[PDB]
């Protein structure tokens, strides 16, 4: 299953 | 049994934000808003047995994921193709042997967890800047939840499936 | 960084309220709560950006729009008195990392003939209190108010004041069997005795009342019991 | 679901803190303490992803994992008045991490210590007028003011105020009634020694 990124660069 | 391996390649490019899912290097789901139905579906068919809960959630990740990436390739363009590739290794003990979190702008390494699963390598100034953010929040730490438990636990339920 | 508006709110049932919530932070994910005694902090609708709208816990009741990156409205389109309450935006940028907004306190009352402005009177430092203790505590009484919706400050010479201030954390209902009881709540202002002694210094309670909007209906002889402040002062004194 | 064992908990200013919280889910979530000061809203202590149990926080506040147990107990080594605080412990499901749930929330209340107590209630009359009130003042924070069992007699609870210049912190409550009303006896178990 993918996974949410969350963090943002 | 022996090792194997999870991988997604998450793209975004101007955008169409694309995903690709491998299971020991063999692409088997795929997702690209570009379609008719912009929604994750199976490419091999022992992936078809997964019922429509499976994809309806997923699909929510994408849609959710387009976003993230928007957001960041803005945020780029301020300081196309935005690259996230993640996944696990494990041994034959079905134990993670090594994660992977990687972050890509057109083509050149911006910034990925290093092999501790704690630890950041960047280098441009401002990965710099953003190792910082990342070091403040924990994301280290949250992605290693995911590499140490879901992304072995769903390798495990993909081989099965096979 | 999250602002939200309006800050307080009286609202009469079937009534309609929009909650607005800004932030400038940059964030994606946005969410609306409630908190009541109880139940903590339920999550009634939330969103991960521009057109994504995802039900919370306890949506019933609300509808939410997500239109910008900025902007995440709460709306109760036929209020009705469960829905008194107090409502928190908040913002994020990290999974379970939330900044939250002020709040939005909301009263749904079913009946406006129930609403009561405050009257205020302020007590003056007794002197025995003076001579014992060389300080001096003011009391302000607000009484007689319906809803529970008022905010009491202190400003000595025209200045808010935060020290030597306690206020009742809660209002203590006038006739403690009733539901629909009138409200009182008390203050106290400590300072030095020489403090209150200088009859230049000038003290005033100040209470602020949300009741009826000029958009509310009102045909009834009191006067309209609309949101406005209530006031008492008292200058120092010698003796 | 995180359950936190007591909706309030008093402890003396100086003294240790901790405030209980267990989770229901079965995979490790994401959890998280937040704190909300009276008239504010909350803001987060801490959190914990994966890796050590034991995090830190702002303002000495630390947590700890404990996978055994399904807890993660917020510790504070002394605290002090200024913590008196609504703390909530939070969640977040694996898989769904930016949904954040919370728990039913702990009221700190965080006692003064009362150096040189001196109990006594005054009668303070009103500025403008016939009526009056009784403030009962400078008692110790171990006294406790009880409710009026007479609809037409008004008692708050105590209410801690802090002289800032003076650094000085005391007690009080306030009573009251539109009514033979006396201070002598508008007050509850007082300390006998209390000036009248």
């Amino acid at each position: 299953s993918p996974a949410e990124a969350g963090f943002f660069l | 049994m022996g090792p194997h391996s999870m991988r997604y390649y998450e793209t975004a490019t101007s955008p169409r934000y694309t995903s690709v899912g491998y299971v020991d290097d063999k692409e088997f789901v795929r997702f690209d808003s570009d379609a008719e139905n912009p929604r994750y579906e199976p490419q091999v068919p022992w992936m078809e047995q997964e019922g429509p809960e499976y994809w309806e959630r997923i699909t929510q990740i994408a849609k959710g994921q387009e976003q993230w990436f928007r957001v960041n390739l803005r945020t780029l363009l301020g300081y196309h193709t935005l690259q996230w590739m993640y996944g696990c290794d494990v041994g034959s003990d079905g134990r993670l042997l090594r994660g992977y979190e990687q972050f890509a702008y057109d083509g050149c390494d911006y910034i990925a967890l290093n092999e501790d699963l704690r630890t950041w390598t960047a280098a441009d100034m401002a990965a710099q800047i953003t190792r910082r953010k990342w070091e403040q929040a924990g994301a280290a730490e949250y992605y290693r939840a995911y590499l140490e438990g879901e992304c072995v636990e769903w390798l495990h339920r993909y081989l099965k499936n096979g | 960084a999250v602002t939200q508006s309006p800050r307080n709110k009286v609202t009469v049932t079937g009534g309609n309220v929009t909650l607005s919530c800004r932030q400038t932070n940059s964030h994606n994910y946005m969410y609306w709560y409630r908190q009541d005694t109880g139940h903590g902090l339920r999550l009634i609708h939330y969103s991960y950006g521009a057109g994504n709208l995802q039900i919370g816990d306890v949506p019933d009741g609300y509808k939410a729009t997500r239109t910008t990156q900025e902007d995440f409205f709460l709306l109760l389109e036929l209020a009705s008195p469960s829905q008194t309450s107090l409502y928190f935006c908040a913002s994020s940028d990290a999974p379970g990392q939330l900044y939250f907004g002020e709040g939005s306190k909301l009263t749904v009352l079913e009946d406006l003939k129930n609403v009561f402005p405050p009257e205020v009177a302020v007590f003056e430092p007794s002197e025995a209190e003076i001579s014992h203790t060389q300080k001096a505590t003011l009391v302000c009484l607000a009484t007689g108010f319906y809803p529970d919706h008022v905010e009491l400050s202190w400003w000595v010479n025209g200045k808010e004041v935060h020290s030597g201030v306690c206020t009742d954390p809660q209002p203590l209902k006038e006739q403690p069997a009733l539901n629909d009881s009138r409200y009182a709540l008390s203050s106290r202002l400590r300072v030095s005795a020489t403090f209150w002694q200088n009859p230049r210094n000038h003290f005033r309670c100040q209470v602020q009342f949300y009741g009826l909007s000029e958009n509310d209906e009102w045909t009834q002889d009191r006067a309209k019991p609309v949101t406005q402040i209530v006031s008492a002062e008292a200058w120092g004194r010698a003796d | 679901s995180v359950t936190q064992p007591d909706a309030r908990v008093t402890v003396s200013e100086g003294a240790s803190l901790q405030l209980r919280c267990k989770y229901s889910y079965s995979a490790t979530p994401y959890l998280f303490w937040y704190v909300q000061y009276p008239r504010q809203g909350l803001q987060m202590l801490l959190k914990y992803y994966s890796g050590d149990p034991v995090v830190q926080g702002v303002n000495g506040f630390e947590a700890e994992f404990s996978k055994s147990d399904s807890s993660f107990h917020l510790r504070k080594a002394s605290v002090h008045w200024s913590d008196s605080a609504v703390y909530f412990c939070a969640v977040s499901a694996k898989g769904t991490g930016s949904k954040l749930s919370f728990g039913k929330g702990a009221k700190l209340t965080v006692s003064p210590n009362i150096q040189n107590p001196d109990p006594a209630v005054y009668q303070l009359r009103d500025s403008k007028s016939d009526k009056s009130v009784c403030l009962f003042t400078d008692f110790d924070s171990q006294t406790n003011v009880s409710q009026s069992k007479d609809s037409d007699v008004y008692i708050t609870d105590k209410c801690v105020l802090d002289m800032r210049s003076m650094d000085f912190k005391s007690n009080s409550a306030v009573a009251w009634s539109n009514k033979d009303f006396a201070c002598a006896n508008a007050f509850n178990s007082i300390i006998p020694e209390d000036t009248f």
